[PDB]
């Protein structure tokens, strides 16, 4: 209908609870491997935040995998920062990690993150 | 909270 | 860190994508049965929005069930309205459904919905 | 959108 009321904080409260489930390893259904590092997550949150994971988990074979191995060129800290952003809306962007975060966001297909990385780099030129 | 969206 | 930047629309964009996955029946992992009606959903979204589903899906046996049957006194339209609220932040509250929505929200343990129902009822007294 | 939270 068009007569709905809306609870402003609902979406951010849902995301907070999804991150609490991730911290406690509750109903996590995939491990993402980035070289020597493993990250447990929920496939639905990954798909909802990344064009690459949306493609992977809508594929009729890959949707059933419990482990996904990323390209060896992907930096684990860059992936960790982006996984935290997926679950919190907060991006820990620093001079020492911006190149790795931007490269990881291009690979994961996260256009808003790629945008703010490009803007922060351009401001330092 | 609640608002008219 | 405390030096994060934040993307304002991220949480609402995640919730929109979770609702699109639900509409397309992508990676839904539970069917909620409410008398004669069935509703497919993602356990993590249900837990993130409801004290009852949080208790059910953190139980070591019930976490593995693919079907959950609700109490026969629960109204299917009331449940449908609340499931749509879980996935959108929008509550279709009307004179004809408020009693069923409030009863369903009390059973599901959704305190903000119970609150706005009580306020709308009190305004009509 | 991006802001300082
Ligand atoms: C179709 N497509 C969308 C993207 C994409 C690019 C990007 O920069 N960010 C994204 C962020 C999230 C997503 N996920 C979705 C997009 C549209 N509908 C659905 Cl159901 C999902 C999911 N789950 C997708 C993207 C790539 N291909
Ligand atoms: C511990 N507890 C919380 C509730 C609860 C009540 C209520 O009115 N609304 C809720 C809405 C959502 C939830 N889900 C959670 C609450 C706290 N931490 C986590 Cl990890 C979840 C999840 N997933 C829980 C509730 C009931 N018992
Ligand atoms: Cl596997
Ligand atoms: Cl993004
Ligand atoms: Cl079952
Ligand atoms: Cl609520």
């Amino acid at each position: 209908a068009d007569s709905c009321i809306q609870f402003t904080r609902h979406a951010s409260d849902v995301l907070l609870n999804l991150n609490r489930l991730r911290s406690r390893d509750i109903l996590t259904d995939v491990v993402i491997v980035v070289s020597r590092e493993q990250f447990r997550a929920h496939k639905t949150v990954l798909m909802a935040c990344s064009g690459l994971f949306y493609s992977i988990f809508t594929d009729q074979l890959k949707c059933n995998l419990s482990v996904i191995n990323l390209d060896p060129e992907i930096n684990p800290e860059g992936f960790c920062i982006l996984l935290d952003f997926m679950y919190t809306s907060r991006l820990n962007l620093r001079e020492g990690n911006i190149m790795a975060v931007m490269a990881t966001a291009m690979y994961l297909q996260m256009e808003h993150v790629v945008d703010t990385c490009r803007k922060f780099i351009k401001a330092s030129e | 909270a609640w608002v008219i969206p």
